[PDB]
């Protein structure tokens, strides 16, 4: 039973991402979010290995929700006869870095550094399980303030990871590539750092380099701030307008800019608390 | 300069 298990508080959010309540879970007090999707507005759906029919959101969550890491973990499900419920994890104190880039405006690169080391860890985690996001933007990041720890949130918009070209997509539009724009194609590792390449811009200028489709596609990059040519090389690969030209993974974790990242909590005890 | 979000979904 649902309703016996959880105690809701406040609503935290509604929006494409359904309508999401703070609650408290019952048997130990544990602090949860609880996510409420209607079925009308899945889109996407899988299958688990139960053979069960859900939403796309759940099977991705149970993929990626084995073992620690950076994402906001699936805790348990619900179906009820118009919608799905989704109990995940709520770390305290939060707050999503959209709105601590807005506070804070443009984040120290030391800081920028820390986090954006943590998403792509984040990230790669999911990808080797096999799951793209799809929606990678600060709005979907989660910053725990005492842990100094990042979690992905909300795989709604995400899709089982594979090497053939997508022609879906339902992401955020000023976070998407410039081959989707185009021509409605992208393949999921290139489109993805082009996303962490906007992500990053983000962090060490205050806000995302472009919002109309022309930039987008123009692939100029002007920097707003004072950002160094390190971080620049950086960010100007990662939006490479040929998607083959962006950097792996692996080449962004290898760049210079990158070295000598944080801990976590180094970087709560210097920048958050 | 406005900042705003972008929605999804
Ligand atoms: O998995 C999630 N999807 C969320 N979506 C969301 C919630 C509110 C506004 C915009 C998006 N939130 C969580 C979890 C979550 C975890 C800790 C939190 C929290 C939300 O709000 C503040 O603390």
């Amino acid at each position: 039973p649902l309703e016996s298990q959880y105690q809701v508080g406040p609503l935290l959010g509604s929006g494409g991402f359904g309508s999401v309540y703070s609650g408290i879970r019952v048997s130990d007090n544990l602090p949860v979010a609880i996510k409420h999707v209607e079925k009308d507005r899945i889109s996407d759906w899988g299958e688990l290995p139960n053979g069960t029919r859900v939403p796309m959101e759940v099977v991705l969550l149970k993929k990626v929700s084995s073992g620690f890491s950076g994402v906001i973990r699936l805790l348990d499900w619900f179906e009820r006869p118009d919608s799905f419920v989704l109990i995940l994890e709520r770390p305290e104190p939060v707050q999503d870095l959209f709105d601590f880039i807005t506070e804070r405006g443009a984040l120290q690169e030391e800081l920028a550094r820390s986090f954006f080391w943590q998403v792509l860890e984040a990230v790669r985690h999911c990808h080797n399980c096999g799951v793209l996001h799809r929606d990678i933007k600060d709005e979907n990041i989660l910053i725990d303030l005492n842990r100094g720890e990042l979690k992905l949130i909300d795989f709604g918009s995400g899709a089982l990871l594979k090497d053939t070209v997508y022609t879906d997509f339902d992401g955020t539009r000023v976070y998407s590539p410039p081959e989707w724009i185009r021509y409605h194609r992208y393949h999921g590792r290139s489109a993805a750092v082009w996303s962490l390449g906007i992500l990053l811009y983000d962090m060490v200028c205050g806000d995302i380099p472009f919002e109309h489709d022309e930039e987008i596609i123009g692939g100029q990059v002007f920097f707003r701030q004072r950002v160094s040519s390190e971080c620049q090389h950086l960010i100007r690969w990662c939006l490479a307008l040929r998607p083959s030209d962006r950097p792996t993974f692996e080449e962004i974790q290898n760049h210079p800019w990158m070295q000598d990242v944080l801990l976590p909590q180094e970087t709560a005890e210097i920048h958050l608390h | 300069r406005k900042r705003r979000r972008h929605p999804s979904g």
